[PDB]
RNA sequence: UAAGGUGAUAUGAACCGUUAUAACCGGCGAUUUCCGAAUGGGGAAACCCAGUGUGUUUCGACACACUAUCAUUAACUGAAUCCAUAGGUUAAUGAGGCGAACCGGGGGAACUGAAACAUCUAAGUACCCCGAGGAAAAGAAAUCAACCGAGAUUCCCCCAGUAGCGGCGAGCGAACGGGGAGCAGCCCAGAGCCUGAAUCAGUGUGUGUGUUAGUGGAAGCGUCUGGAAAGGCGCGCGAUACAGGGUGACAGCCCCGUACACAAAAAUGCACAUGCUGUGAGCUCGAUGAGUAGGGCGGGACACGUGGUAUCCUGUCUGAAUAUGGGGGGACCAUCCUCCAAGGCUAAAUACUCCUGACUGACCGAUAGUGAACCAGUACCGUGAGGGAAAGGCGAAAAGAAC
RNA sequence: GCUCGCCGGAAGACCAAGGGUUCCUGUCCAACGUUAAUCGGGGCAGGGUGAGUCGACCCCUAAGGCGAGGCCGAAAGGCG
RNA sequence: UACGGUGCUGAAGCAACAAAUGCCCUGCUUCCAGGAAAAGCCUCUAAGCAUCAGGUAACAUCAAAUCGUACCCCAAACCG
């Protein structure tokens, strides 16, 4: 699709899993157990981006 | 003096314990018994 | 249960009825000899399980239905 | 090399308690708060690819949540896994 | 869909200084409706020893039951009607009187 | 489908939306821990421990994948053993455990009645054991029927309390046939002609209309008592809409609703046409259900209980015929009528509620109604199977009581 | 505190199965506890028991239990 | 420190006698009731292999999980 196939492809969200928990997951562990970490939603936007992906490999993107 | 109940896992798992109860034929009918009453727990061993 | 496999012969419903005239169960069965025997279907001789005129069946029925019969109740010869 | 980091999520506390500042006369080893997520096998080798530490020793011990919270009903307090890592000065944490 | 529906000003029928009328704040998905200068009730609470409490009076707006509150009509001091129907699709608010559909 | 929301105890804290990732509802899928069929291998309920591969680096090891047995069938291999069989190693398909009823078969009482008991009653009833499907099971006459005729089966009502059986006691008790509901019938022991012809099943589409994720729907104002009215007073209005609930002492007009109407990627009930796919009509000749139909002994199920006794079945011995034959028809025989067994399938008119939706009760309204109208099969009792509660209701409203 | 009386092969101290935070400290008044409670083993808030070697498991076996193939029993189920 | 202990450092640290419920001792004598098994363990050999693996001796060196560990304990923390 129009920019959604521009340098994106499907052997590099296949690593996703490993750079979502090595980087948007770990800049968050532990944060609320140091008072650093309040704001309830920015563990809720990066959940489900890695779901997406592992659902994606098997269901495909249209009827 | 002596009481009836003298206290051990060991022989109360054996004895009224869930595995064996699973495995014969009208110990797995307590266990259909006790889904249809509702009851919280199907073991009385824990 | 000791079961006839060419003919499927069953158990019976029965009663004593003399000494005395009584509805009194006595549990009446087939009973089994077995006999050892060729088919030219099966590379080997065979022993099936089968009592009196069982092997009367053998003779003279047609048995190649009975054969994967016991096959589709998985039972074994 | 060095074992698959694909499922990585080591540690969930940096942890405030009194054992470490009451009666902790030597920064040797400090501890911590890690769940029942956590073993001595592991946090030995693995928090070095995720955290920036250095460890030479390591313990772990279950501990149980006492029993009972408010009621409501009796429930628990729950186990909570305390571990002890090397860090020997200063903070690494 | 709630007639009155989140910031109208509703006559109030309740009460007894009837030349009044609230405002609404909000309203839930239960037969009830937040409504400013609803009965103006100024409520004081039992204190609480432990942190910083505001204190006093809270003067603030209450709830009232759904079936209590229609819309002021602008017009001759009396409740009035909004109107849902509109025959090309989806609902609308027009004072179940207007040419336009607001 | 919408302009508001991010489950409950439940506050507290923090955000997410108006247009597609706010919230969420329907469908079809993805993902689906450990124990439990529970199954790589083990276990004393959520624990313990392997096998075989793939990949890769700095190779004191992770990541990912596959794996009970049994049965059917095949492959590869392979003992005594030559051919072969098990055993050995895999693969494809199948059972296994579960909520409810309906429902198929098996094992099967005692209580009670005979005003005591023993065949009989009670009763194939309970409890138990196995188990399948949208239904299960029934099924296409070696059948009834009585010389007239009917032409698979099931359900409903009659038949009936009629016949028949009964220590002829106490009692038991059809079936044929009639009325209605309902209306598919066929195949193999063979294969030539015929050719997809009959008759149904699976699935797509359209038409008509319900259901499903949805929710728009006419009229009331003033004044009076009172804390406050919808009551009371005055006068109107909608009504193919006055059901009921909620709303501050009697609401059609305050709110929800009601009548009514719109609501579809796709699925479905019911009516009706039709595209596709499967089964496959019709003609003729040939064949035809044997260790069984019976018989004997000893019994069973049939309402029938050794009777003058039939049918159907059979533990067990014996065993005959093919239309120039054989069966049944209340002993038995003769006559006569009527069928074609010992081979195989099957439609729904019937039954029911785990579960989805709807309508009805001079139904209960808390010593009632289900063990429970409230984190109730919870608290709790017992070694255990098992057993097991208590508290409904402030007021219009937290307005929940500062000082 | 001081003084008194008692046990001392226990009325001392350690432990397996037993139960599982009842330990250590502060605090509570409401319910409980054979009187009264200022006290708690009952409540609330805090603090804590780190292992190759010691326990259990990983490994082995008795009495016994279960069990593919093989057998018995309507069947469930039982042997082995 | 005008005080809760502090926590560095240290003298004597030898001999007889009586006896195990302890050790040599899963020793000896004696009796007749002759008083578990298997694995780890030690050896022999098959297979496997010398690209080694394994063994003996010596030096270095990694982890060793899993669950346990508090407390009452002949008791108001086990049962009445």
């Amino acid at each position: 699709m129009k920019a959604k196939e521009l340098r994106e492809k499907s052997v590099e969200e296949l690593n996703t899993e490993l750079l979502n928990l090595l980087r948007e997951q770990f800049n968050l562990r532990m944060q609320a157990a140091s008072g650093q970490l309040q704001q309830s939603h920015l563990l809720k936007q990066v959940r489900r981006d890695v779901a997406r992906v592992k659902t994606l490999l098997n269901e495909k993107a249209g009827a | 003096m002596k009481r009836t109940f003298q206290p051990s896992v060991l022989k109360r798992n054996r004895s009224h314990g869930f595995r064996a109860r699973m495995a014969t034929k009208n110990g797995r009918q307590v266990l259909a018994r006790r889904r249809a009453k509702g009851r919280a727990r199907l073991t009385v061993s824990k | 249960s000791r079961v006839c496999q060419v003919t499927g012969k069953r158990p019976v419903t029965g009663n004593n009825r003399s000494h005395a005239l009584n509805a009194t169960k006595r549990r009446f069965l087939p009973n089994l000899h077995s006999h050892r025997f060729w088919v030219e279907s099966e590379k080997r001789f065979v022993t099936l399980r089968v009592s009196a005129k069982g092997m009367r069946v053998i003779d003279k029925k047609g048995i190649d239905t009975v054969l994967a019969e016991l096959r589709a109740r998985g039972e074994k010869y | 090399m060095i074992r698959e980091e694909r499922l990585l999520k080591v540690l969930r506390a940096p942890h405030v308690s009194e054992k470490a500042s009451t009666a902790m006369e030597k920064s040797n080893t400090i501890v911590l708060k890690v769940a029942k997520d956590a073993t001595k096998a592991e946090i030995k080798a693995a928090v070095q690819k995720l955290f920036e530490v250095e460890v030479e020793v390591v313990n772990t011990l279950v501990v149980k949540g006492k029993v009972k919270r408010h009621g409501q009903r009796i429930g628990r307090r729950s186990d909570w896994k305390k571990a002890y890592v090397t860090l020997k000065e200063g903070q690494n944490l | 869909a709630a007639k009155i529906r989140r910031d109208d000003e509703v006559i109030v029928l309740t009460g007894k200084d009837k030349g009044k009328r609230g405002k609404v704040k909000n309203v839930l998905s239960s037969g009830k409706v937040i409504v400013e200068g609803i009965n103006l009730v100024k409520k004081h609470q039992k204190p609480v020893p432990a942190l910083n409490q505001p204190g006093g009076i809270v003067e603030k707006e209450a709830a009232i039951q759904v079936s209590n509150v229609a819309i002021f009509n602008a017009a001759t001091g009396k409740a009035d009607r909004v109107g849902f129907r509109f025959e090309d699709g989806k609902k609308v608010r027009f004072f179940k009187s207007n040419s336009e559909t607001i």
